[PDB]
């Protein structure tokens, strides 16, 4: 079952992002695959990965809608693609 | 695929370079500086890409079924091949473009040409071969021509150039016609014509001359 | 910091096999993609195929498919790119290129990934029907019709040789200054040839001595032949 994605970190330059996979699933499976990058236009993923819960995504466009999704590492499905949208 | 393949500019002029592209869908567009020599560097992803403190230097967007990378304030760093890259949402594939390259304008350049007879130590072996250097020239385009006893030949010769010098920024080529010894041996005039605009000039060497 | 040492080359025939191999120092690899890709001399580049390390997708270019197999190993921090049915177009060389990450990334999004951020250094692949080959060095004098106060150019002619490359010299090094040596070109008949030229004030032409220093490491040959007046 997929992570759900929420935001409590944004700001102009900065987006926090941060997930809650439920704990009896808790196999601290890997690293959390936080898929994002911007819409339809510069395409640099720059995907970043991390086994916590929460990642404090840096040096972010200001007033754009940045696309995001968490994937599970799967070493088996990915989250639902989430738009997020910086200050 | 990109529209230009070589161009020329001077140092601060604002260059535009293009590249054809697949269509499909709004898609990636990498550029890469390969220094003539080294090996291709990424310049940056930067949302208004550079390759520097945050500069805009080598700033690109997209334009159509193009792409582009026009650089605002042109130094003397920059000048080298470029390349623009995509990744096709077919097979996973990576297409490419046909490669631009740079080059310093400078004033028109005299092509000093000195022609060279094939060394006799050479001819024991069997085979001629006769060079003609165009030396410090510029533009690049230019027309070779050899005339044997005033017979042009044709498919004989073979053709290389260098890389553009340091400070000048003109060219060295050498054009060699490798000929067999016995035809070399019938035939008395050897003549290499370089066509550079409207004044083509030759360099001669008749068989015995010294 | 982060390389792609690759390895590998040297030379094979045409219907031959060549295995290259791509180390991987500094970055943790299995995400970020290992790209093979080639740079024919004169030419401009080629993607070959791309893999994904730890998932193990297979990508291939219509210009090699079938012809070459890629791989790689989490382990060993490695990838590998098996050269089976080399024909005469695939003399290259061969550049080992990193890419990003995310399995989303490489699947549903893909025409969205980013760019080859850190590349190989390259090693020389040439498939030709021949073997190892010493130069044959002549010269190239001027005359004294050639004088106009400071103008009279001589050289070295490095034909016949294989494979690439040949270092050339001149008055073991000491002759730097005008010295214009050509990238190298092949005769039809599929052997290397090159020519190194120097230009010199028609004054010091007897005085001053002219010996090019060519060397063929492939074929460990060292011609040091000087060049006089004809």
């Amino acid at each position: 079952e997929p992570p759900k994605v929420r935001l409590e970190g944004r700001s102009t330059t900065s987006l926090s992002v941060s997930w809650s996979i439920p704990p009896p699933q808790q196999s601290r499976v890997w690293k959390y695959e936080v898929t994002y990058r911007k819409k339809g236009d510069s395409n640099s993923y720059n995907v970043r990965r991390t086994e916590g819960f929460s990642v404090t995504l840096d040096d972010l466009a200001p007033d754009t809608t940045y696309l995001v999704q968490v994937q599970a590492l799967t070493q088996g499905a990915g989250s639902k693609v989430h738009e997020f949208q910086t200050l | 695929t990109q529209s230009p393949s070589s161009l020329s500019a001077s140092v601060g002029d604002r260059v535009t370079i293009t590249c054809r592209a697949s269509q499909s869908v709004s898609s990636a567009v990498a550029w890469y500086q390969q220094k003539p020599g080294k090996a291709p560097k990424l310049l940056i992803y930067s949302a208004s890409d550079l390759y520097s403190g945050v500069p805009s230097r080598f700033s690109g967007s997209r334009s159509g079924t193009d792409f582009t990378l026009t650089i605002s304030s042109l130094q003397p760093e920059d000048f080298a091949t470029y390349y623009c890259q995509q990744y096709v949402s077919g097979g996973w594939l990576i297409t490419f473009g046909q490669g631009t390259k740079v080059e310093i304008k400078r004033t028109v350049a005299a092509p000093s040409v000195f022609i060279f007879p094939p060394s006799d130590s050479q001819l024991k072996s069997g085979t001629a071969s006769v060079v003609c250097l165009l030396n410090n020239f510029y533009p690049r385009e230019a027309k070779v021509q050899w005339k044997v006893d005033n017979a042009l030949q044709s498919g004989n010769s073979q053709e290389s150039v260098t890389e553009q010098d340091s400070k000048d920024s003109t060219y060295s080529l050498s054009s060699t016609l490798t000929l067999s010894k016995a035809d070399y041996e019938k035939h008395k005039v050897y003549a290499c014509e370089v066509t550079q605009g409207t004044t083509s000039v030759t360099k001669s060497f008749n068989r015995g001359e010294c | 910091e982060v390389q792609l040492v690759e390895s590998g080359g040297g030379l094979v025939q045409p219907g031959g096999s060549l295995r290259l191999s791509c180390a991987a120092s500094g970055f943790d690899s299995g995400a970020y993609l290992r790209h093979w890709v080639r740079q024919a001399p004169g030419k401009g580049l080629e993607w070959v195929a791309s893999i994904y390390p730890s998932y193990g997708y297979t990508s291939y270019a219509d210009s090699v498919k079938g012809r070459f197999t890629i791989s790689a190993d989490t382990s060993k921090n490695t990838a590998y790119l098996q050269m089976n049915s080399l024909r005469a177009e695939d003399t290259a060389v061969y550049y080992c290129a990193r890419s990003a990450a995310s399995y989303y990334g490489y699947w549903h999004w893909y025409h969205f990934s980013p760019g080859m951020d850190y590349w190989g250094q390259g090693t020389l692949v040439t498939v030709s029907s021949a073997s190892t080959k010493g130069p044959s060095v002549f010269p190239l004098a001027p005359s004294s019709k050639s004088t106009s106060g400071g103008t009279a150019a001589l050289g070295c002619l490095v034909k016949d040789y294989f494979p690439e490359p040949v270092t050339v010299s001149w008055n073991s090094g000491a002759l730097t200054s005008g010295v214009h040596t050509f990238p190298a070109v092949l005769q039809s008949s599929g052997l290397y040839s090159l020519s190194s030229v120097v230009t010199v004030p028609s004054s010091s032409l007897g005085t001053q001595t002219y010996i090019c220093n060519v060397n063929h490491k492939p074929s460990n040959t060292k011609v040091d032949k000087k060049v006089e007046p004809k």
